[PDB]
């Protein structure tokens, strides 16, 4: 089949074919005097059917729109033979998004880094369509392209415009198009139901399109989920695609014709962080909105979703709980506001916190931007502690397990059960490397929370020893007098009262063993202080994972083979037949696709999570040995103000003959 | 589980 | 059975004739599968002149090897039949990896392999050696396209020796008379008796294999071959012989860089080599003793496998030279105590023990004298053991080697264009090392100046909070205590103790006020706003925000994929009409993609990198001054302290 | 230079 097409400038061959629509098909092209390629989009003999009132309506669309985001419409040419307009448009490798959340490691969503980058190219684009105009009805992640930016960084683009109009802010259609699961429920309802009844949408299906797509994106799942899959209960589909109630952005049917699980909140296999969900998910409970009372207007959803792009992120980590914590902030913020992003996350208060930060206590100002903040990352964050007792919360993920293998060989049947238990695998090979993070993070800041009790240990001692000798020598200055009280005069053969400073020496010597007895006190702190104090971190090289076991690079190895089966069967289901050999080859590596999950979900409950759990144990035993001895050397040092205080104002007293 | 059958010259 | 052309079998396995992995004079190796389980095999047959080579010597060979098992050998299975040729077929473990061979034909490894693979190259294909030594076979044919290479457990790659084709039961010492390999990793004794059909009664030992093993690790070390006579060693047979022949001892490289000219001998690694400076050192003895050309000077497997053996026991503990501006690996034993440590550190930064001032995670480092080095705090590369001195030292930077792009050839040639891009890909590689190593030295020196001037802070504090402890006393227990009891005699009593003293007291107290004049200075200095500031690091040089080795790794991976058709390009004598348009346009694509990435590495990262290392050399001078200045006034503050340490010895006198 | 421009009837 080396059949081909072409322009006055370009060529493509139809088995070159990227995608396909119901209105036209798509190939990779090249220039014929340059050897660029480029995404040729020919409309079938179908699309010659519509009136010629509605073939020009993508064409003008795409006229209109020059901006990333947008996948740039290069030329517009003339196919030699037909004569047919057709698009000339760039080609981006790197597929769809949907190519992307396809992939086994994004199954329960993308990670952190990439869903920014999504949430910004997606809102640049859509504000450039109603900006210029145009509400582009079939927004779904098959439709948003990806290509690589110059900086290794994704750039996400719109394209597809087949479904698209001449929009004002206020007006309204009346026709259809779209697909399925991405769809707005008042254009689901006549497009898929062919039932039409007392409404016309403009501006509006747009935002449940992107909302849709962006919890998909988010939990590698679909928000509206009947049971038996989306395929039919349709009734169903709609019965929870407008019965669902106001802030809840997810609906789930667990039992057949059973109850409609809602739920306001990502679920626990979300991959991005809690300080993020937390912006997020008034988002898309305010674009998920059916009509357009309770529904946000393109002016506050740009505006609200900008919000969130323009801030910063400042990785901390709270040592007393072992949780790591995104905090999304304003670069134009203060020191006090971070102070209060921190207690909405960790529940500790703003005057409990100290930030230790490389091996340093933080000179926290509150008249100080969060762009001069010290440069943090996830593996050097900014760790907080508190003096007052807090649980030891660790890391929370979900337990999930291995579906069940079915003996039917199945060539979809089989692909479909590939993809499923390789991204089990893909989740529990991202959490045991979180916590291998949250361990090695543990044994970074007690570290430097330890050198911090020396700090808070040696002070005390420069200062105490420093009154030690401001009354070693007070107390010879008036006894150096009252040795000569009776040296050249009467008889002193017992200590009696003399005078006004007879009280200032038998009382100011009280403070030679009510703080002699600090000295000693000291050197129970120092001890426990000490390498073999009762306070060393001996269990912490001790237990739990380290970097050098591979643990996460064996799970990786197991994966990778998991990975290559479930290429290969994809490949398979494309054309559902195979030769003997080739049959029974699939079959074989469908069982070692069992033995290869079993192997990592084996290691990854016994080594990863027995261990995270046995260090998580030794160490809120830690905690709590901790905070107490901080409860005993501030007791102490306090006192040595009390001490120090009083060794002043009877100093003055000492000064004389 | 077990519905492989070992592969054969005749076929290749 | 199959049809004739397409797929071979045995009893228990079967294999298609296009799986095809290897070919040779004796047999090839095909890609099959167990019959009865699927699981892949390499299938070696021997078709024509396995009845070169004696059938039952060889034979014989083959059941010893079938009871060998180890990590570095390619397991041999069991050893069958074909159907219907009935000639002998071995059964082996298939290495889907390839080779070492691929791995060194990568643009990646173009130079140096990385120093995490080529440790594990040394420590396989020396595991490996050592058990046919202690079995008693010789390989006499060990190269790169060789050493097999398997993904282990963990990730990493463990090598696996095979094609023994050379090999036969030897003692440890005896006599030989053979000819197989290949020419580059050639003894020079065979390179006569292979190559140019001339022999002599030469001998060898355990020797052989030993020449070969160093041209093989001086190849992964550094991306070439240690002997080039000016063309591809390939065509010029004699002077290639000339160079092994005559190569001096200690060299490890002879490079004829003129037509029948002098010959460039060199003793250590090129510049352009991955491999740390601590590594080299150490490699570079082991690689001159086996390249020895005479058995007299040669070393032997007994003292070369003790010799790698240190090397691989050797842990590394990763160190950076803030004042020089340079990153070390510390090759240390885990039983080696504290103090040969710093002699490591003083043979790569001239620091002696001394003015070894150690930095770790924002504090100082104490090191106890007799700690073990398998329990010094753990290192990454990017989270090192700063070392400063109080001592001058010049900044050195980092040394790389400048290599621009080849002369790309305009004619259109698919063999020229195909080993053209090979090269140009891997000048790009090169650069972008280079740049993510420059991008590391600047956040290193960011991070231990940071980490420094708070150590500064902490020297200065401990300073002053003396200063109010003589200060305490000096004018308390001095200028109190005699003022009172001593200068009131009006008659030991009133001497050169009332005289002199009271005058030192008020020597030291006046003296001692302007301390602080100069103390309040060095603060200012490291105050915010101060000579010593973070200000210009946080300004000049790359930053990781800027993603310089990101947008290098982009025009990278098009270079590398046009290098990658062009290798198929390759495949074909002759290329279809409209393909030769692609190729001849993708051959330009890939030279406009090279200049875009050397004009950014040299005008992006290489500028600000020298702009920082200037604004890191000037500030060097002000904290070393500052320091000293800082030093002198702590050694004032005891020396005041221990005038009055007597004085009030005798204050304490109290008789009048 | 001389790279040829690609034609239609040759794919
Ligand atoms: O729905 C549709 N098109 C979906 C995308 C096709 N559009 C384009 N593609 C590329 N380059 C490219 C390269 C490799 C892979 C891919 N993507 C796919 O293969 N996918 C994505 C969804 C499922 C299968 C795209 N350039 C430009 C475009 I315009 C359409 C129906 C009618 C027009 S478009
Ligand atoms: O040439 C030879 N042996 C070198 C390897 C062939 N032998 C084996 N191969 C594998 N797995 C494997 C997988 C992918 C590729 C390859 N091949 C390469 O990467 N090549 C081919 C030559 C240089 C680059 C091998 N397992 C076991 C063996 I035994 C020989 C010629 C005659 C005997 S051996």
């Amino acid at each position: 089949d080396g059949i081909c097409q072409s322009t006055s400038n370009h060529l493509w061959l139809l088995s070159d074919i990227l995608g396909q629509g119901a209105t036209a098909n798509v190939f990779r092209g090249r220039h014929k005097k340059t050897g660029d390629l480029f995404a040729i989009k020919v409309f079938n003999n179908i699309s010659f059917l519509r009136p010629v009132d509605v073939q020009m309506r993508e064409f003008e669309v795409l006229k209109k729109l020059n901006h990333k985001n947008i996948v740039k419409l290069f030329a517009i040419e003339e196919e030699t033979t037909t004569r047919h307009k057709v698009l000339i448009m760039e080609f981006c490798p790197c597929g769809s998004l949907y190519t992307v959340l396809e992939e086994p490691s994004n199954a329960y969503g993308l990670p952190e880094s990439e869903f920014l980058i999504v949430l910004r190219d997606v809102v640049g684009g859509m504000n450039h369509l109603r900006e210029n105009g145009i509400v582009h009805r079939n927004i779904k992640p098959g439709n948003i392209m990806r290509v690589i930016g110059e900086d290794g960084q994704s750039v996400y683009k719109l394209t597809d415009f087949g479904a698209a109009r001449e929009l004002e802010d206020d007006e309204q259609f009346v026709e259809l198009y779209g697909t399925e699961e991405y769809l707005h429920p008042d254009m689901y309802e006549r497009a898929v139901l062919r039932k039409d009844h007392q409404k016309k949408y403009g501006a509006t299906v747009d935002l449940w399109s992107i909302g849709v797509t962006f919890y998909h994106a988010a939990t590698g799942s679909l928000p509206f989920r009947p049971f038996e899959g989306p395929r039919r209960n349709k009734e169903v589909m709609y019965k929870i695609i407008t019965g669902k109630p106001s802030g809840a952005i997810s609906g789930v049917q667990k039992a057949e014709n059973g109850p409609i699980d809602w739920s306001g909140d990502m679920p626990v296999s979300c991959s991005l962080s809690r300080g993020l969900q937390v912006l997020l998910t008034p988002v898309l409970a305010n674009i998920l909105e059916a009509d357009q009372e309770k529904c946000w207007g393109f002016d506050q959803f740009f505006a609200e979703t900008s919000d969130i792009l323009h801030r910063m992120v400042i990785h901390v980590f709270s040592l007393q709980q072992m949780t790591a914590h995104k905090i999304y902030i304003h670069s134009y913020n203060t020191a006090t506001i971070f102070h209060e992003l921190v207690y909405k996350q960790t529940k500790i208060i703003s005057s409990n916190q100290e930030l230790i930060y490389e091996g340093r206590r933080l000179v926290l100002e509150p008249g100080r931007l969060a762009q001069h903040f010290p440069k943090t990352t996830e593996e050097n964050p900014i760790f907080v502690v508190s003096r007052e007792p807090l649980d030891t919360i660790g890391l929370i993920y979900e337990k999930i397990s291995l579906p069940k293998v079915h003996p039917r060989y199945d060539l979809d049947g089989d692909a479909s059960m590939a993809k499923a238990i390789t991204g089990v695998v893909c989740y529990a090979c991202r959490i045991a490397s979180t916590l291998l993070l949250y361990q090695e993070l543990m044994r970074k800041g007690i570290r430097w929370l330890i050198e911090l009790i020396k700090d808070d240990y040696n002070e005390t001692v420069h200062k105490k020893t420093e009154v030690v000798i401001t009354l070693d020598f007070c107390i010879r200055n008036i006894e150096k007098t009252v040795k000569v009280y009776e040296k050249l005069m009467k008889i002193n053969l017992e200590a009696a009262e003399l005078g006004e400073i007879s009280d200032i020496h038998t009382k100011l010597l009280r403070l030679s063993s009510s703080q002699g007895t600090i000295e000693t006190s000291l050197q129970d702190i120092d001890s426990r202080l000490s390498p073999g104090g009762s306070l060393a971190d001996a269990w912490a090289h001790q237990e739990g994972t380290h970097p050098k076991d591979r643990n996460v690079e064996k799970l990786q190895v197991l994966l990778n083979c998991m990975t290559e089966i479930y290429y290969q069967f994809k490949k398979d289901q494309a054309e559902r037949r195979l030769a003997y050999n080739e049959e029974q080859i699939h079959k074989f590596d469908k069982q070692k696709l069992y033995y290869h999950a079993t192997k990592a979900m084996t290691h990854f409950t016994d080594e990863c999570v027995k261990k995270y759990e046995a260090f998580l144990n030794k160490s809120e035993e830690w905690i709590r040995k901790m905070l107490h001895l901080r409860k005993q050397l501030l007791s102490l040092t306090n006192q040595c103000f009390d001490i120090e205080e009083e060794v002043s104002k009877y100093q003055e007293y000492t000064n004389e003959l | 589980m077990e519905k492989p059958l070992p592969l054969r010259e005749d076929m290749w």
